[PDB]
DNA sequence: ATCGATCGATCGATTTTTTTTTTTTT
DNA sequence: ATCGATCGATCGAT
């Protein structure tokens, strides 16, 4: 995923919250306007119905062997495989 | 309101409790007899208590005992509360440990459910890895030494922290510390993990275990390796060790997110799965015992009788005790049986191996080595050099029975005549030294290298070993098979019978059993014999030997000095049978014509 | 986990070398790969016998140094018997 | 009439079928949502069906009973590592034999709370992912701001078990990995399953995230998914009254003690008295523990030689599949360690976990013996403790347990010949001690 | 301007699976085998403070052993101006914390045996050796700490103890003991009850009896500047016989010898006959050994039947007689070990009772050389005699009545004065 | 005006970790 | 680096 689609409940409306490489820091609480200054936050956690995610997959590329250096070593590769 | 809920089942089972559930009368077993439970019990004032669960079942035809199974931890404390205002009713440094048994049916662990949780429940299996007993708190003194402690109780659910009510004081805490062991009660514990059974397992899935520590006096009852009843005192703890489980295991949403787990605590546990004395002096009295105790010995066994005696006989060996300084002398006995294959040999093995308690046997060719040797064992992990007896020490004490010993090579018979010589073992390898204690009798076979006779094979030389583990064990006692028409009928007869289902109506004269406690009441002599009919044992020593000097090439041995003390042992044997101390030279000629007979098997 | 070999090499051929290189361990295997259509692991809590339709075809080299034509067939292998049956 | 509830359904009879038709997509749109009205629908479709032969069960208690569907048959699922990420809550049709099976996990249902005063009881539910305690309060009421006391004994519980399985669909793309797959399940689902087995478990998908550092609130990214484990499909016997009567009829019949044994080994060829003993050994012997011991039990083992590939070998595998508790394996790749007591660490628990040998497992039923010649000489003598005692007696590692092995047992034999050639001792030319033959 | 009691036998006489919380707190006299150890430490003994802003030396706090708090607020003032330990004007005291595990020979069957912490303070510390079968008179407690953060459950603080007291396997001289003892030792016919005292409840070989005396009442080494001391430890042969209770007297100068050790041939009795041990960071520090004379050096030596020794420890056998100091390949670690020990042995003659009239060379597999180091070689015998049991059956079921010689104390005692 | 609870800014503590040389067994 | 608790003040209540 890419945001995590919280939801308020008692206020609602929908949450969005950028998320970048391996790791995030969640939101709590309620963020909505609507809960915003009154004195009742609305509760929220992730709708993963809601929310967009993207398919990621990874490989390791070792080298050809040919292109190497007669001395030293094959160097693998991490890459990592996205979407279609 | 819960508070009288249970406390009403409280009023309900401690006025129960009060009762009597003994419904036999006059002849009892009359009564109470629960008081009387506490009554004995106020005897050792050991602070616990052996109750049926059954009979609350019965009483209350278990509508509280229904309260006593899902509703049992919640309700737990109303027990003894009312148990100790009965013991304040009745008895007098009290805390106390409550024991229900004879519970409805036991459960497995693949059994096992959550709404099992708060309810007692009966469950068996085989241990595994016990651990050793640490303290536990549960009741403690925890005060700040400002500004004063004066603060100890609570804190038991399993924290152990912390203080909280009337700190500092007076300053409002809370606060800080401090826990008093000076004043405190501790008791047990000790921790195991059942391992579920192996033919309750369908294959090859192998068991679940789980913890199950054991609080109260039940702790060290446990055997490991045993299957056993267990009362339930289901619950469960908190497991920080689950993650990428993943949960979801709920939080406080300080934020510690609460993963519980099955942790199965041991309430009580069984290790399953007077006018007798009057039978002895009736026993006592009998002078064909003596004849007796033999046809009694091992019926499904036919014939061979005097091979029989000394099995009784190495089931009480001698003083295996002083004379000081200084060494101990033995004490103990041995033989080992031979013959034909088919002898049936195994007969009296099997018999014993599953009569004498803690008499252990082994095919007697790969334990392979350790067996009786350490390993050593390896690794740990962290560690190495782990020092296994193994094998034949268990059997300290008792009889010890194996077959074949030119199976088991050379190898070892150097250790197994080793024990034979210092009895307890040291043993170790690239470890820490050790020197283990086996005193055991021993017995076994070796089959004879031709498994025939070679009648004029002398014995020495015929069993296919060293006269040193000959010469330790007293002994061997040979015998052979051949058809005779007579006993063809009757080994036609006897044995079909110990084939037959029936008749299994045949008997000895005496049940195995009450011959056994009357093994112990033999056991318990200490015969010596100083009459000066010992000093005719001497020249029947010397006449003994006297003859074994031409030739050698008869049962000669020597004869070894270490047969007289066998023959020291051996009236050390016989005196036991007869129960009367100093023994006799009546005796003594039994025990010196045994070896006779014991020694001519060496002849031809 | 992760097979391979006669499980990866099921219904297909299998080249093989130094098959007398290749010991008990695997003799008795592939001495079971000759009942063929299974491959059987009752080791650790794993029971199951999973379908190995492998071709099997190794070539082994003759006792040392090299065969020796006064050497006896079966003598100069050193294959177990109920292996080349 | 049983009262079991969670019926099985069976999907697809919405189609082709009218209505339901769009319920058919429906279901398979939000299957969790719909399995909730459905699961209560079968309560009122069971009280709709009890109002019409009015009083039942004694009586409107059992409508009270719970009643759930479990659909299986949802479409065609591709293996797993087809598995597209759009395909987040779906029924999903799976096959795969279980790699492990964890210990039955606790969850949370309703909470369990109290505060400083009165000391009083009052909690609320777990309800939702997470627990919301108020800071204050029951008893006094009052307030006053008490630390709300948790008793987890008393709160609620049911069992999730998780299951790693390894799926195998086959079709495997190459190079593709045995992907594995994650499941929890529910309480009948869970432990219900046998690990290793092949199996017809469906559910919708399921990823849930984890904290990262497993202290800080930070979560990984993209999450871990596992089985919903939503239905479940693997593949004392009490015979009928009439064929007991065909047993007595056969029984009658005079070639039973033949005819049988041509249905005892059908592929097999001639070797008669050879299917006559595995004919009678199945049958073997009667337990005879007497007033005491005894126990001489039926077991009775009998070893197979002769020329090579006789296809002696093929009644084994035969009759592996015969007994209800079989035993079959190859000589020298067993061990005698292999026959009892493994004491493995589990490794997981990161703990050392007994475990039965061949010969414990091999206890119950036939066993069958390859190159019992070929046996290492370590092996046969936890056998001749087998044959004399009926059982074994681990004293090793840390603990003593002496067991029971009572099993029927056949041994292959392979003579050294390998013919056995004519003449010849008889014993010395099947190798093997005279004690270990007799 | 210290001293405390070890006090006396205080049964307890528990064992170790054996405590209750019952015994905690309570001094408790506990056996258990001697085991691995950390080395001496320097103890907080008594705590000072040159503290922060509160000024020097605000004079020693007494702790610990071992917990030391909490130092609030004082000495000036409070705090920040806190209390801190300083090196001057603190005592110390040496620290050892120790493993000891039940005795094996104690052990109950197929039972694991229980590991216990062993905790040295003062005199008390490194006074144990490793593997040494010993007695303690400690006081079990719940000590200490409880943190032990891991448990939880159920919450405990993890068992310790430390013996007040010590004692290896299982005495000493004084003044107005060995001042008698001396007006013994002035009688020249004190050599005969020393066979008279040897194995008064074995009879046997007055001659046997004497090389027993000889190797077991040891000698000077002695030294040579600044070179080799030569061998002042007897090395003990015995050609046995069966029947003959040769493997009997060892195991009389066992409980015999103040220091004493019995691997007996090999199979093998403890240990692995020599040095195998390779560190071994990791794991954890592993654990580093010698050969079976390691465990007692200056101690005799006891073995017998070499012949079902194996040839590689054998080699050991030779090999300690020669140098007087242990050596082994195994691994990376680098030393010299020292062991000097007295080595006796008694192995029974291959075949029969005598095994030729030829040389016992023609009578011993065991070569020669290896022989060689052997001073002290016993031999015995014999072929039936008439009145040769008469001397001893007679003896010997008058021995077994029970149910001359120096009491073993002064004996045993005797020698140990002498040798020191 | 005395007392409180309330929020916030103050303070400070917690974030990686198992493989290659071995060794008693036949 | 962020989260965690201490602790400080302040604005309302009585
Ligand atoms: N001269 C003797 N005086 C008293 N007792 C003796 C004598 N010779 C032998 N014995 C008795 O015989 C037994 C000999 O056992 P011991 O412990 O010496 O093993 P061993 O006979 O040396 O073993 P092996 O001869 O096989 O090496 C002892 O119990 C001892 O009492």
């Amino acid at each position: 995923v890419e945001v995590i689609a919280y939801t308020c409940d008692q206020c609602g409306y929908e949450v969005f919250q950028e998320v970048n490489s391996r790791t995030f820091t969640p939101l709590s609480e309620c963020t909505s306007e609507e809960c915003s200054q009154n004195q009742t936050k609305g509760q929220l956690f992730m709708s993963t119905r809601a929310s967009k995610f993207s398919a990621f997959q990874e490989c390791k590329i070792q080298e050809l062997s040919q292109q190497v250096p007669v001395g030293h070593i094959p160097r693998s590769l991490n890459i990592h495989v996205n979407g279609t | 309101v819960d508070d009288v809920t249970g406390e009403k089942v409280r009023e309900a089972f401690e006025q129960f409790l009060e009762d009597f559930s003994v419904q036999s009368t006059d002849t009892g077993e009359v009564e109470k007899v629960y008081r009387a439970q506490i009554e004995f019990m106020k005897i050792y004032d050991l602070n616990t208590i052996y109750i049926d669960y059954q009979h609350l079942s019965m009483r209350e035809n278990g509508a509280l005992a229904m309260a006593i199974s899902e509703q049992y931890y919640r309700f737990l404390p109303f027990l003894q509360k009312g148990l100790r205002r009965v013991v304040r009713k009745y008895a007098p440094e009290r805390v106390f440990q409550i024991s229900f048994f004879n519970l409805p049916t036991v459960h497995r662990i693949r059994d096992i459910r959550s709404e099992k949780i708060g309810s007692l429940l009966s469950i068996s299996g085989t241990v595994t890895r016990t651990s050793e007993v640490r303290p536990e708190l549960y009741k403690a003194s925890f005060t700040c030494d400002m500004c004063r402690a004066i603060v100890d109780n609570v804190e038991q659910s399993f924290k152990y922290t912390e203080p909280t009510f009337c700190p500092n004081p007076s300053c409002e805490n809370r606060a800080f510390w401090t826990l008093n062991v000076t004043r405190s009660r501790f008791l047990d514990w000790q921790k195991v993990r059942i391992q579920e059974n192996a033919n309750e397992i369908p294959t090859g899935s192998m068991p679940r275990t789980l913890d199950v520590i054991l609080r109260g006096d039940s702790v060290e009852r446990a055997k490991p390796g045993d299957r056993c009843k267990f009362t339930g005192v289901e619950i469960v703890v908190p497991d920080v060790t689950q993650l990428g489980l993943p949960g979801v295991k709920p939080s406080s949403t300080g934020v510690r997110d609460l993963t519980y787990k099955i942790s199965f605590l041991a309430c009580h546990v069984i290790s399953i799965g007077s006018d007798e004395i009057n039978e002895l002096k009736e026993m006592v009295k009998d002078e064909h015992i003596y004849d007796k105790l033999v046809r009694s010995i091992a019926p499904a066994v036919f014939g061979h009788e005097a091979v029989k005696k000394g099995i009784l006989l190495q089931m009480l060996g001698g003083v295996h005790k002083s004379t000081v300084e200084g060494i101990k002398l033995r004490g103990d006995i041995n033989i080992c049986v031979v013959g034909d294959p088919s002898t049936s040999k195994s007969q009296f093995l099997k018999y014993v191996v599953g009569f004498a308690p803690r008499s252990v046997y082994t095919s007697g060719k790969a334990s392979s080595a350790a067996g009786l040797t350490a390993a050593v064992v390896r690794d740990e992990e962290g560690g190495d050099y782990t020092i296994e007896a193994g094998a034949l020490m268990l059997a300290d004490n008792g009889i010890c029975c194996i077959d074949e010993f030119d199976k088991m090579d050379i190898s070892d018979q150097v250790a197994i005549h080793e024990a034979m010589e210092q009895q307890t073992i040291s043993i170790a390898k690239a470890g820490i030294h050790a020197t283990l204690n086996a005193r055991t009798s021993i017995l076994a076979a070796a089959n004879p290298v031709g498994g025939r006779y070679n009648r004029k094979l002398s014995l020495r030389g015929n069993l296919n070993m060293t006269a040193p583990i000959m010469s330790r064990f007293d002994l061997f006692f040979v015998i052979l098979d051949d058809c005779n028409e007579k006993i063809d009928t009757e080994l036609a007869s006897h044995i079909v019978d110990l084939h037959m289902k029936r008749d299994e109506a045949i008997e000895p004269p005496f049940s195995a059993e009450q011959l056994r406690r009357y093994i112990k009441y033999a056991r318990t002599f200490k015969p010596i014999l100083t009459k000066e009919a010992r000093s005719y044992l001497v020249e029947k020593y010397k006449e003994l030997r006297k003859d074994d000097a031409q030739g050698f090439s008869r049962s000669s041995y020597r004869i070894t000095v270490r047969q007289l003390e066998s023959m020291i042992r051996l009236s050390e044997a016989i005196a036991r049978a007869n129960c009367v101390d100093e023994i006799t030279p009546s005796f003594i000629a039994e025990a010196y014509d045994l070896l006779r007979q014991s020694i001519i098997r060496v002849d031809v | 986990l992760e097979g391979g070999a006669l499980v990866l090499a099921d219904n297909g051929i299998c080249c093989i070398d130094e098959f007398d290189k290749m010991d008990e361990s695997d003799r008795t295997a592939i001495h079971e790969v000759m009942e063929q259509q299974t491959i059987s692991i009752s080791k650790a809590g794993i029971n199951t016998t999973l379908n190995a339709r492998t071709s099997i075809l190794a070539a082994a080299n003759p006792l040392y140094g090299r065969y020796n034509p006064r050497l006896s067939p079966l003598d100069n292998i050193n294959l177990p018997a109920a292996l080349l049956s | 009439e049983l009262g079991t509830s969670n019926l099985n359904l069976d999907a697809r009879n919405l189609l082709a079928y009218k209505q339901t038709e769009d319920l058919y997509h429906q279901l398979l749109n939000y299957p969790q949502e719909v399995i909730s009205i459905m699961d209560q629908t079968i309560k009122d479709c069971m009280v709709s069906l009890i109002v019409d032969n009015n009083l039942d069960y004694d009586l409107d208690e059992i409508e009270t009973k719970f009643y759930k569907v479990r659909p299986y048959n949802v479409g065609s699922c591709k293996g797993m590592r087809e598995l597209n990420p759009n395909d987040i809550d779906k029924l999903i049709n799976l096959k795969g034999l279980v790699l492990r099976s964890t210990p039955v996990i606790p969850d949370m249902k309703v909470a369990f709370f109290k505060c400083n005063v009165c000391d009083h009881t009052m909690a609320v539910e777990i309800d939702r992912g997470v627990i919301q305690e108020p800071a204050r309060c029951e008893r006094i009421d009052c307030n006053e701001p008490n630390s709300m006391s948790l008793i987890h004994n008393r709160c609620s519980f049911a069992d999730k078990q998780v299951i790693k399985l390894q799926e195998t669909p086959d079709f495997v793309p190459d190079g593709q990995t045995p992907h594995s797959i994650s499941l929890c399940v529910y309480d009948e689902l869970v432990d219900s399953c046998r690990a290793g087995d092949r199996i017809e478990v469906t559910g919708t998908f399921r990823s849930i995230p984890i904290r990262a550092n497993s202290r800080q609130r930070v979560l990984k990214s993209l999450y871990k998914t596992y089985v919903d484990v939503v239905h479940v499909k693997v593949s004392v016997r009490q015979i009928t009254d009439q064929d007991l009567a065909k047993i007595r009829e056969v029984a009658a019949r005079e070639d039973l003690y033949s005819l049988l044994a041509r249905s005892i080994a059908p592929s097999i060829y001639e070797l008669e008295d050879v299917k006559k003993g595995i004919l009678l050994q199945l049958f073997g012997g009667t337990n005879k523990t007497f007033t005491k011991g005894g126990r001489y039990r039926g077991d009775i083992n009998i070893l197979l030689c002769g020329d090579p590939s006789t296809s002696k070998s093929q009644i084994l595998q035969y009759v592996h599949k015969i007994t209800p508790r079989g035993v079959y394996t190859s000589g020298k790749g067993s061990s005698a360690v292999g026959l009892t007591a493994y004491i493995t660490r589990d490794v997981d628990t990161k703990q050392l976990v007994l475990e039965s040998g061949a010969l414990v497992l091999s206890d119950g039923g036939v066993c069958c013996i390859d190159e019992f010649d070929k046996m290492s000489d370590s092996t046969r003598s936890v056998l001749h403790e087998v044959m004399e005692q009926q059982t074994i007696s681990i004293a090793k590692a840390g603990i003593i347990t002496t067991l029971n092995a009572r099993s029927s047992i056949l041994a292959s034999a392979n003579p050294i010949g390998s013919r056995y050639n004519p003449n010849l001792p008889v014993t010395e030319n099947i190798d093997l001690p005279p004690p270990l033959l007799s | 301007s210290e001293i405390h009691v070890r006090i006396s036998d205080f049964p307890t006489i528990y064992s170790l699976r054996e405590l209750r919380e019952s015994n905690l707190s309570s001094l408790v006299r506990v056996t258990g085998v001697v085991t691995r150890r950390t080395g001496v430490f320097p103890q907080l003994k008594y705590v000072k403070f040159n503290c922060l802003k509160c000024g020097s030396i605000l004079g020693p706090f007494f702790q610990d052993s071992n917990e030391e708090i909490r130092i609030s607020f004082c000495t000036n003032c409070k705090s920040k101006g806190p209390f801190r330990v300083n090196g001057e004007k603190t005592v110390y005291r040496n620290y050892q914390r120790v493993t000891l595990q039940e005795a094996p020979g104690t052990v109950p069957p197929g039972r694991l045996p229980r590991h216990r912490e062993v905790i040295l303070l003062a005199d008390l510390v490194d006074v144990s050796k490793p593997g040494e079968e010993v007695e303690v008179t400690g006081i079990y407690k719940n000590n200490y700490d409880g943190n032990l953060n891991a448990k939880n459950g159920f919450p405990v603080f993890a068992t310790i103890i430390e013996a007040n007291s010590i004692k290896r396997r299982e005495f000493s001289w004084t003044e107005e003991e060995e001042r008698e003892f001396r007006k013994i030792s002035r009688d020249r016919g004190i050599i005969d009850k020393i066979i008279s005292s040897m194995a008064p409840s074995i009879y046997g070989h007055r001659d046997i009896k004497t090389a027993v005396a000889c190797s077991l009442f040891g000698g000077v080494p002695k030294n040579v500047n600044g070179k080799h001391s030569i061998r002042g430890d007897i090395n003990v042969l015995l050609l046995g016989d069966p029947g003959t209770a040769k493997s009997q007297i060892l195991k009389y100068v066992e409980k015999t010898a103040h220091r004493a050790v019995f691997a007996t041939g090999q199979g093998a009795s403890a240990v692995g006959l020599t040095a195998s041990v390779r560190k071994d960071p990791i794991t954890k520090e592993w654990t580093l050994e010698g050969g079976a004379l390691v465990l007692a050096d200056k101690g005799v030596c006891l073995i017998d039947e070499f012949d079902k020794m194996n040839d590689q420890d054998r080699t050991s056998i030779h090999e300690a007689m020669e140098q007087q100091s242990i050596s082994i390949s195994k691994a990376g670690i680098v030393t010299t070990l020292q062991a000097r020990c007295s080595i006796i042995a008694a192995a029974n003659p291959n075949g029969g009772r005598y095994n030729s009239t030829l040389p016992l060379a023609q009578n011993v597999s065991l070569t020669e050389p290896i022989l060689s180091r052997f001073d002290i070689l016993c031999v015995v015998r014999d072929l039936v005699d008439e009145e040769a049991d008469e001397r001893l059956a007679t003896f010997v079921v008058d021995s077994h009545v029970r149910s001359s010689p120096i009491p073993q104390e002064l004996l045993m005692k005797y020698i140990h004065y002498a040798r020191t």
